[PDB]
């Protein structure tokens, strides 16, 4: 019902474009959030966007580096991540935000930022 | 399923007296989203198709094509009433953020509110 | 009558459906004074006396003495409807300036206007 | 229906309190204004005050010199005029302001500064 894509491995300072595709429910009725989880270290909420797209929100840790967006015709959410650093390595989930709680959850996509080897 | 501020629903406003708008017609949810989630009632503004243009700051035009209406209509921000959600029939559409900004301003005028 | 914003009138809300506040009860005129002059309808907020104090940001308490009502009552800013003026019966009172500022912020919250 | 009193002759720098008493209509439903007319001149608006008293307005020519007030229990409007100057000499009318127009007019009262 919610499928993430776009994750990957990047060097520090790189960028990626995560996307989340919705089906089985009316996408035009939920706000959307991105939340990430690094190994062991708890869940960190990342971003959000209202139902119509006009209003967007971001955690202090990603603020200004990431840009959230929505296409309600494609029933899709995007997260543009720039100036990535190792501390950004985590699994990234899309979720639906409705007033206070979450309802539907995606399966996640992995993001790793390291120089490798 | 959820009811969001700025949604347009078909709603039964009858009965009414005098010059109050009535019948079963499209209405816009103007209540805050917390109410729209937990409250048994919503607050709405009526939509009318008897005029497609309106010379009044409490009126907001809406085109038929974008919003899937039968014809170009007007949101009346001077006709607002709290309805039990049981009156809400089918969901027609929702307003763009821009249109909802206009609705908000019209409501500010209707109720004599200032930012 | 001349109908002024923040006046409290007796009004007939019947009939209603479900959880809407019905019957003949006091209501406060919340519509702008121009609407209150030329329009065949006014916009009101229901006042109920079946409760006394209320911990809700859309509720505003009003004393029975100062405002000359049946008992200590609560203005319900989530129960709003446009009434043709023919439904307004006798005039009870009007709200003070401070109380009407409270009614204004309560409206801002109720409608999510900020 | 509106009877003015309190006018008179005073030296410059003196003070006076004009008053306007209402009857025959519900005073708690109109805003009130003071407007003046000097001989051979047109009407000059002076001041105003809303229905509840909280909000007051003044013409630039009288601003800071005059203070407008209302007593809704006595159904009366007052104008306190201080730091009077010759240019304030005129007949002073109370009038009721209702959204846009005036409705009832009182019987003028004379104020002379010399
Ligand atoms: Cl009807």
């Amino acid at each position: 019902q919610l499928q993430e894509s776009g994750g990957g491995l990047v060097q520090p300072g790189g960028s990626l474009r995560l996307s989340c595709a919705a089906s089985g429910f009316t996408f035009s009725s939920y706000d959307m959030s991105w939340v990430r989880q690094a190994p062991g270290k708890g869940l960190e909420w990342v971003s959000a966007i209202n139902r119509g797209g006009g209003s967007t929100y971001y955690a202090d840790s990603v603020k200004g580096r990431f840009t959230i967006s929505r296409d309600n015709a494609k029933n899709t959410v995007y997260l543009q991540m720039n100036s990535l650093k190792p501390e950004d390595t985590a699994v990234y989930y899309c979720a639906t935000w409705w007033v206070d709680s979450y309802d539907y959850w995606g399966q996640g996509t992995q993001v790793t930022v390291s120089s490798h080897h | 399923d959820p009811i969001r501020r700025g949604d347009v629903y078909l709603a039964d406003l009858s009965p009414v007296q005098g010059s109050e708008q009535g019948g079963v017609r499209p209405v816009v949810i103007i209540q805050n989203d917390t109410g729209n989630k937990y409250s048994p009632t919503v607050i709405v503004a009526a939509i009318t198709g008897r005029i497609n243009k309106a010379k009044i700051p409490t009126h907001v035009e809406i085109e038929k094509k974008k919003y899937k209406l039968d014809k170009d209509s007007v949101i009346l921000l001077e006709q607002i009433r709290t309805l039990d959600k049981k009156r809400l029939k089918e969901k027609l559409t929702y307003l763009s953020d821009d249109k909802m900004k206009e609705v908000d301003n019209a409501l500010m005028i209707s109720l004599g509110l200032n930012a």
